């Protein structure tokens, strides 16, 4: 599409996307809605065939989604007998922030410019009082998962995490570092550094 | 107190027929007028300033014209058009007065035909008619050739007021209730 | 009960015409002044906050002003502007007042139209003649030079009330009943 | 978008071109010009591929635009080539005029199909003799689309100006006698290929 | 829209899973009757009857059913040909979904079990003047009629009855509609042998 | 969106065809099948400048079945119609308007044709604007030089005086194409030939 | 849109949903309706009649959808002789939750942050009563079989799941095991990960 | 007789701009001030409720009300907004009154313009002027400075009701009738 | 989905072929999207033949001014000579823009029409925000009419009171008022 | 649309992505952003050492997504050399100042705007408070990176974020956005 250029090489014939693809990156600087999950999971969990030993550096500029949609990356981002690197830019939220926080420990880092929404999950709710009061156990618990593994995540404790989540802080990336969100800011290439 | 002030205003035997010709007016008019007709015979007096509108009811009030017993002084004040002014065109020459500053217009009828060929030869059959029959009134009215009328009328014939008095629309521009 | 009410407002002989010239306003106006001369030959005075608007309506109550008898004190109040302005200069520049605050705002008319190309050298010509006219009838009821009025209406001229007094518009900026 | 099939014959093949591999023409819709702009064009490949085996063009429409749709029409008879003509299902005011627009013994349909003759829905705006004009033209429109109508049946006029008064609807049996269709395709002949 | 994938078994060029099913003669009615669908499969039923005017068919009918008139061609054309098609009920059909799958050649209609089945008078809408809407009340009923009076053969009730239990839409499974006779059978597990 | 089928003509030649239109552009017969607006007369003059550098010596035909459009595509495929090194015919099919008469009138005399039952409609353009006085009055005046040309153009392209023209463009002075032909608009009524193939 | 990107073990430039069927896995992560449906049925067959042995894949991230398509769905599973290895990642919903216990037994699967959710048939109607009993009397055999069959594939009691999804009975997987819906979790990150 | 009670409110001269400014309301309240110094010359009430909006409608009324005869108290509740705050300052400090809970927003004139450049270059001296005549205004009402105003305009300035009577708009913060 | 023919020759569309030719239709709307587009094709050009020259077709009503200035800059950028081509209507950035080619044969259809005009726009906001609003916008329409003015050797005021509204001319006047050299009958002009 | 003309073989975006060139267009929204990243990184595997272009025509837009854009060049080594060409705003010029020292180019009519970011908030109070904070961390963090990026002090910057401004290209150079305007072989003006 106008949106990605058909990149080339001389390597063969593909998309912006792919040639990255090709490189064990995974990008998901969108929305998590659902049908990108199919994509994300799909991609990772080929990844995980392909080479269960070569890491994946997930790239992330989200403004977050889907919890329902989110969590199954989570679970199979937790599954992959690869090690993943999650990687935050721009924008991780509600859901996004989730993986980001979600990395593998040592694994998990972040632009020093990105920001990072911690904030507990929202619910839409209609009907009458015991399908809402359903549907708020639910919900109720999927703050709670997604508080349980942040609290496990970073290792931090859980009515802390459930107090900062409340209202929903904008924490950037050494806010994060010292949260225990992530690990480390990336900075620039290795070496003579050049 | 105000009801014995609006009662003042029919002490004045003023009409008012401001903005489209609708089927909305006619009947808040046509009551107005036959208010106007159960007093007495002295001149009615309507004023204009009209766009236009859908022609054929706006007829019925030139047919009212007609139909009541006064005198009617008519007044073009600022626009007239198709619909409105077929009912000053309503009045005789000799009562229809208007001002210095007013455009008249004069157009053919307009329609919005749809559907079978057959039901459009119909329903344009009549207009045609209708752009007859409205040329009529007018010419017959402005003391001025059917033809003349009909030719010009082709397209948006406009006129200022004098024109309007060289066409004979007009008989006086009234331009102070003197 | 409010029928009691406006008999009060009715013997102020006082007049508000506020907003967008349009025709259903000028109804209403045109209800208040043929009122006031079937009272009386009295004084009227207006006050007027307009952004202008459709100018065959203001066009007739320029004129209904100089129709009829009564020798009609006018306050422009806030802002002015074309199809509004015209009924402040339609009172004698020895009665046009204003408010110490008032801006004035003149364009040359309100133009629009779609249709076959003659529609266009139709209405254009209308049009033009309608500003000349109103320019004209601007630059008499001012005193100014008809050119110097045609030339800043290319755009919407727009006039501290001060301004528009030097520029011969306004008699005085009253600024109390006093 | 509506799904399109591919096949492999000459392999990735589309589908509708194996049909006009054939020689057969699908008119599958309404009649609007950038179908016309490519029903005729399709016609003029076949003219010019072979204008000798006949055309087999599979109408179902419900009748666009004479505007367009007489191109077609004019179109047909022009080629050196004769079409036949097949209603699958729905022919409507145009439709009704490509199928017995057809070469004589070449216009068929489908037996519960239904075909439908029609006057010509119009419209106009505006001024009264800009309608008489715009009205008038839609007379002979439909005068001359009558006159093809009482041809290719060999039907007096009047009697299809008659009954194009309103949109009848005609099976191919009620066609048969009233010649829109030579014939009506239940088989091949019982040719078993 | 959904990207339908890639059937990579031909590796010639792997194509889509439509056009597999189309190459082993199966025909995936998979929407609503609608004019620009029931081409292609007018297009997909005529190329198939070229290829082998012997083997069959497999129309896979997933519908709710839709513009009477269209599936009438494709009615038709299924009686014309010699393939004699199967029609393999899934999902559900409908007012004419159902009426295609009835129209399979006699003994080869059949329909998953749990499959849903909506016997239905005619979608109907008419407008007009009252001597225009006179006329297409004819056409429809001429519709009804000479629809109803054949899916009483192609299950091969009276006329009657099923007019009547279809006077409104009647929902019956595959089961009391083989019962019916709508069908033939219903399918149960894979034809086959050892797995 | 609706589908352009294919075709496999060049294929049998060894070649590889391709779809339809554009097989019908190496033929040099390019399609105006639709409402004229600017970004189609872009693609048509670009099919036309794309002829110039093909062989512009080998004729086009071009096809006119436009229910007509804007003012500015019939200048441009007209004047590069000028600009073009080869000649043109133009056949009505369907129906041709006001911008789509236009061009097929203003094709290489004795090769503007058309089709018996084709429509030919005419008409002065269409247009106007809104706003102030004077800026109407200037597109008063611009609309009047562009009908101006446009009937004396086809005052050219026919033969008949400025006037009658002018007054038969007061409206939608609709023809069919056999009254076209005399009032010169085309050259002849394109009806078949024996000589392909008989 | 934002493009299904390509795979690069791949004879040619699969798209990733045709990789994961050379894989027999197939992506359920959507709406379930007709256009679906006729992809995944024919999918379905499509492995069947290619290598009846190797089990089937078929992932779900489904909210839901309509219940006849996925009726059809169904009937397949039991058909084909195939092993229906049905996983619901992240969310299964009425149609969704449906297949994931319609799967072949001790062959159904879930992780432990799925989520899941079984209500009765959600639908409506419109017109004359008796057109309106009809629908009622549809809807009903539409409900009783689905509690049926959730009650026949999970050995519960037809009598609780038609009291269960009475409402929205949104669980994860584990609960859903203790209630029967599946056979396990498959999370695992099963010891040796060559 | 209940409107003989709504009477009653022109007894005590308690007046309601409650809402947002625009031209229609002005003909509303003003239809009340005339009514009201025609019955006498007493202290008028005012009770000011706005967001604001249409100023120069805002700023008609405030040279409407210095116009008439009478005095005024005024009583600024819940807020008032940049085009309602000139009716506050129409008022003079010692008689203007005002309620705790309130709040003020003195936001320059937001605009709107569009077209050719030139033309929009000329909408751009006028608002600068409205943007300085407002400024003119209530720095002097309120005895501040041009440039301090100025700066809080700059942008929409809020006061709770306090530092508008450290600011002076307010004299006194009436809580009570007494 | 819309008519673009491929060619005869590879596999090329319509207007791509025309690029090899050097030819760009500018067929639309001056918005970011196609002085992307275009702006690329020219660059791109400028690199495949530094010399040989190159043929920007212009058929537009015109669109942002912002847009018209890196289209300006960038034939003004390339080392490349222009000959840019007026059809149809080139409205108040096509007009604009056609100057900007290279001076001797900036062409022109004849009864093409070409259209100057004031940078439109507009502004809604605060005192100073609409004022800032128009300080730029005017920055822009002097310094746009300060080269038309060039490029036509008109005179900048001259040029201003016929920007003061819509001016419509044809090619002929507008030869005779310099926005263009040339006026061009059957190819020549441009015989390759 | 296939108006994006193909040129050679491949697409032409493709193309100037070859030539070691990005065409950032269109406003700036995160899917186009993460494309940039995506070609940005790209470019810099194929040569983490060799200079790389970049043209910006755009409105700005998304200031999240941009700061990416700004990570991006200062992670890779890759000196990327900066055009604002056309048009310049809130983001769009906030990368042209980012860019490559002394290759932050510019063509003499270009414009570049610059001003506190634009957004807001819905919600209860202590909610919407919560947006202000980030929200003025925003240009708190952005104003001095492109103060330092240009070297300017903060509160002057701030003064001329305050408010919407427009600088034209000569400007920019004199304020220090850029440092040059190219032209005719990059350097008739510069």
């Amino acid at each position: 599409m106008n949106l990605i250029p058909t990149v080339i090489e001389q390597e063969r014939a593909y998309d912006i996307y792919s040639r990255l693809l090709k490189d064990r990156i995974i990008m998901l600087g969108s929305a998590i809605d659902d049908n990108v999950a199919n994509s994300i999971v799909s991609q990772l969990l080929f990844l995980d065939a392909q080479d269960p030993e070569k890491d994946i550096f997930l790239y992330i500029n989200s403004p977050g989604g889907s919890i329902s949609a989110g969590m199954a990356i989570y679970d199979t981002m937790n599954f992959v007998k690869a090690d993943v690197q999650t990687i935050g830019m721009g924008m991780a939220a509600a859901m996004g922030s989730f993986l980001l926080t979600a990395g593998a420990n040592g694994k998990r880092f972040a632009l020093p410019n990105a920001e990072i929404m911690i904030h507990q999950p929202l619910g839409g709710a209609q009907g009458q009082a015991t399908e809402i009061e359903i549907a708020a156990r639910h919900i109720l618990k999927i703050k709670e998962r997604m508080n349980t593994i942040m609290a496990e995540k970073t290792g931090q404790p859980y009515e802390v995490i459930a107090r900062d989540t409340d209202r929903d802080n904008f924490m950037t990336a050494q806010e994060a570092k010292d949260y225990g969100l992530i690990d480390d800011i990336i900075i620039n290439k290795s070496g003579l550094k050049g | 107190i105000t009801n014995i002030l609006t009662q003042k205003l029919i002490d004045t035997r003023t009409v008012l027929i401001y903005g489209e010709i609708n089927q909305e007016l006619a009947e808040d008019v046509s009551k107005q007028l036959l208010l106007l007709e159960s007093i007495s015979n002295d001149p009615i007096t309507i004023f204009i300033n009209s766009q236009g509108g859908h022609v054929e009811a706006g007829d019925t009030i030139h047919d009212m014209i007609k139909f009541i017993k006064p005198t009617v002084k008519v007044v073009g004040t600022g626009w007239v058009a198709a619909a409105g002014i077929t009912i000053y065109l309503a009045a005789e020459k000799e009562n229809r007065f208007s001002l210095p500053n007013t455009r008249y217009m004069i157009h053919q009828p307009a329609g919005g035909v749809q559907g079978q060929s057959t039901e459009i030869e119909i329903e344009a059959k009549e207009i045609i008619r209708m752009r007859e029959r409205i040329n009529r009134l007018i010419a017959e009215a402005t003391g001025q050739s059917y033809e003349q009328i009909s030719k010009d009328t082709d397209r948006n014939f406009w006129l200022s007021v004098n024109e309007a008095k060289d066409y004979g629309i007009v008989n006086e521009i009234i331009e102070n209730r003197d």
